[PDB]
Parts: structure tokens; C-alpha cells; sequence
């Protein structure tokens, strides 16, 4: 693609640049550009690929949210024409497009050549990521498809997560956290979200006393989230 | 408010 | 251009919604659309200019900073290849596209039809800070030029404000303190930044008693920037 | 720390 002329190297380097520079479009370029590269990436590098798509999406669903808001109260209220509309379609379509290209990458060819637990895990729940965000603007009939996309994503990352990593490694962690916000948010199961919630905690808390100071420190970070939400939903 | 999902680390 | 086929007045409505989304992007195209329109613009309607620009060329700003930092750091430091030069000049170069874009809505055509005080400062302060974004960069045989565009249009902007709005108006308020900065930031002439600021905020001060509750608010809040400065300067 | 300029409002 665009970055086709670029190394490897200076692209993730350029990268790290973009983050500190708080440029996460350019960021997700230059990852874009390195993922399209072939070899696979590295934990740092698939962090990398994970900060900056996660920020430019997360800045597109931000606003979705809130021009979504104003049209739900615009259509009930003043006639105000079809701007609303289609302003809200405007940064949908192109939500829909970073959700796509993101899919994309995962299934050319991150996937299928990622063997080892941490990477497989990491590649499923960002599918699984992924479809969710498009499952939050999903209104057609293609909601419940992308639904069990989403689902089915979070499921072979979780079935390969209990099998292959220990209850507190942080990907393991972070997929359940996200499996839970899932079944709250998208496929209206709180109770399945409360029950995955409060065995992921539990089953962490178990085995805090393996780890280091610095371990625990990380573990412990994402556990606090896992009690933030069932604060929330209890 | 809106459930938590896993932050940038 | 590319909103050429949208109405004026729905370009206007889709940057108010682009700047409740925080899509500063967006707005800053629909402005530039609506001013393309060829009519003049409304007090309103130049405040969505100036959000508009004032964010997205922030953003590069913050980001050209960073950038320069660490390329000042590396020249001095373990060989890092040219990444970071490179990677500033790709800043640097859309930095200077988004001011080049600015001044030239300015010289075509809002300055030459501006006739009002309000409309007119407004217009010439904006091209004297968007040169002084150009000399925050400038290190060629160029940047002497860029300073003295900036001056010059600050210059002219004074002299009306002076002649035409009460010394508490925000417009006039607003050119003086950026005047000083100019002045203090790129022209190499502390003084004459403090002795600016001062003079500016003694006769504001001075006129307030004139000023409704809401103007006073308006006024205060910026002479408290301008004092701001002068304690940051002496 | 550099000088305030004209805030957005
Ligand atoms: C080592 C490795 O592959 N990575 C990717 C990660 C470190 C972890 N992921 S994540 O989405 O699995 C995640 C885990 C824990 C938290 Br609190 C947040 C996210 C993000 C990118 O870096
Ligand atoms: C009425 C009118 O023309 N405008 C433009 C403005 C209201 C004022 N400007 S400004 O750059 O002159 C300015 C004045 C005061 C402050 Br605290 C900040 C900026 C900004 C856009 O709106
Ligand atoms: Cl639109
Ligand atoms: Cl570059
Ligand atoms: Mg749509
Ligand atoms: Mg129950
Ligand atoms: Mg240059
Ligand atoms: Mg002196």
C-alpha cells in the first residue's frame, strides 16, 4: 500500500513516534503499513497495532455516540432537515470502515499463522473487538450475524485462553473483561456478563501469589476493572 | 454510565 | 470544492454538530466550504472558523513540538537513522498546508470584502497568527518574510481596533494579547510584549465600569491571560 | 512554559 516503500523497522519506529506525538491516525498507518509487510509481529509491535487502531475508533465511536443522542431527540422536536442524519451516517460509514480494515489485517493473514497462545488469543479477541464496534451501529439485518461474529471471536479466544495461559495473564484478563462488556452491552445477557465477570476475578485472585510485584501490579489493574463493572450491574 | 472495556496499556 | 454541492446552511449546521463531536477535521471542511460560498460570514459563523482551525493546526502544533524535541535530543545521542526528521517534516509539511489553506480563504476573499471593525480585526488578527504558526517552523531564507507578514498584519489589525472598538472589546482584547505573544515568542522583543500587554490591560481595566455583567465576564476573562503572561514574563 | 495565546471560546 501507501507505506509499501517504507522499512519494516522505520515504520514501527515511526509508529512509537506517532504515539508519543499523540498522531494515532498516522499511527495506524505506519502499524497498517508493517502488519502489510508479512512477518508477524512481535507483543510490542501487536501492542502498537492495538493502541493506535484502539484510539482512532474509539475518537469515531465517541462521536457516533453523541450525534446518535442528538438525532434520537431531534426525532421526536423541531423539523431540523436531514443533516443530522447524515452527518451520523457520515462518521458510521467511516467507523465501519477502520472496524473493516482492522477485520481485514486479522484475516489477512495475522490469524492463521499466529500459533502460540498469547499471539492467537490477542488476534481473536481484536476480531472480537472489532465486531463488536460494528454490532454498536448495526440497526439492519445483518445485527445478529454480526453479533455472532463478534461472540464466536471472543468464544475460540476464550477457549484457547483457559487451556493455554494461566487465570491472571493480562490477555486472558483483558478478553474476559471484554467477552462480559459484550454480553452486557450487545447481546443482552447481564447475567452472563455479572457470572463471566465474577469467575474471571475469582479465579485471577486465586493465583496472585505465583506472580512478581510487577506481574501482580498488571493483573491486579485489569481485576479492578472486572469489579468496577459488576459494581456497575449489581 | 457505560461498562468498562479493557484501556490502552 | 468537495462541499460544493452542499447548502450554506447545512455546511453551518454540520459544523456546529462536527464541534459537538469533538470532529474538529470535519468542521474545519464545512467551514471551508460555507466560506467558499462567496458570501460574507456572520459573527457567529467566524467563531466556527476559528474553532475549527484554531483546533486542528493546535493538535499539529503539540505534535511538531513533540516531534522537535526528540530530534533535538538525537542530534547531540546514538545514530537513529533519519525516522525522526523525516517523520517532523510530515508534520511539519501538513502543519504548513492547513496554515497555507487558511490564509488563502483570508486573501480569497474575506479580508478584501470585510469592511466592519469586528469582521475586519477579526480577519487580520487571524492572518497575523496564522504566519506566526508558519514562523514557529521557520528556519529557511523564508522566515524573516513569514515574521514580517505577521507583523504587519497584526500591525494593521491594531491600528483599526484602536481607532474603531472600545479598548474592553473581546475582538481587540484578543489581537493585543496575541500581539504580545508575537512578540515575546517569535519576534525576539520581550519588551515590547511586556510593555503591550500592559498598556492593553491598564486601559481595559479602565473602561470596564461602561460593561453589562455579561460583557464584563467576557473582557475580565482575557485580561486575565494578558496578566497571566505578564507574570510569566517578569 | 510557553505564553498563553488567544483561548478558543
Ligand atoms: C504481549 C501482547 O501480545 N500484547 C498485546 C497487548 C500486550 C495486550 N493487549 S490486550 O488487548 O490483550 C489487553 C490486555 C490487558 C489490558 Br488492561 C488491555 C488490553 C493490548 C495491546 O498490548
Ligand atoms: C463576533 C466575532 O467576529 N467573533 C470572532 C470571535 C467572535 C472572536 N475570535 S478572536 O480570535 O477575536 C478571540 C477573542 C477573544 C478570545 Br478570549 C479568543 C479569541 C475567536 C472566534 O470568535
Ligand atoms: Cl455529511
Ligand atoms: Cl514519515
Ligand atoms: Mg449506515
Ligand atoms: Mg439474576
Ligand atoms: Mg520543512
Ligand atoms: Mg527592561
Amino acid at each position: 500500500g501507501a507505506m509499501g516503500s517504507m522499512e519494516r523497522a522505520s515504520l514501527i519506529q515511526k509508529a512509537k513516534l506517532a504515539e508519543q506525538a499523540e498522531r494515532y491516525e498516522d499511527m495506524a498507518a505506519f502499524m497498517k503499513g508493517a502488519v502489510e509487510k508479512g512477518e508477524e509481529l512481535s507483543c510490542e509491535e501487536r501492542n502498537l497495532l492495538s493502541v493506535a487502531y484502539k484510539n482512532v475508533v474509539g475518537g469515531q465511536r465517541a462521536a457516533w455516540r453523541v450525534l446518535s443522542s442528538i438525532e434520537q431527540k431531534s426525532n421526536e422536536s423541531e423539523e431540523k432537515g436531514p443533516e443530522v442524519r447524515e452527518y451520523r451516517e457520515k462518521v458510521e460509514t467511516e467507523l465501519q470502515g477502520v472496524c473493516d480494515t482492522v477485520l481485514g489485517l486479522l484475516d489477512s493473514h495475522l490469524i492463521k499463522e499466529a500459533g502460540d497462545a498469547e499471539s492467537r488469543v490477542f488476534y481473536l479477541k481484536m476480531k472480537g473487538d472489532y465486531y463488536r464496534y460494528l454490532a454498536e451501529v448495526a440497526t439492519g439485518d445483518d445485527k445478529k450475524r454480526i453479533i455472532d461474529s463478534a461472540r464466536s471471536a471472543y468464544q475460540e479466544a476464550m477457549d484457547i485462553s483457559k487451556k493455554e495461559m494461566p487465570p491472571t495473564n493480562p490477555i486472558r484478563l483483558g478478553l474476559a473483561l471484554n467477552f462480559s462488556v459484550f454480553h452486557y452491552e450487545i447481546a443482552n445477557s447481564p447475567e452472563e456478563a455479572i457470572s463471566l465477570a465474577k469467575t474471571t476475578f475469582d479465579e485471577a485472585m486465586a493465583d496472585l501469589h505465583t506472580l512478581s510485584e510487577d506481574s501482580y501490579k498488571d493483573s491486579t489493574l485489569i481485576m479492578q476493572l472486572l469489579r468496577d463493572n459488576l459494581t456497575l450491574w449489581t | 454510565d457505560r461498562s468498562s472495556s479493557a484501556p490502552n496499556v
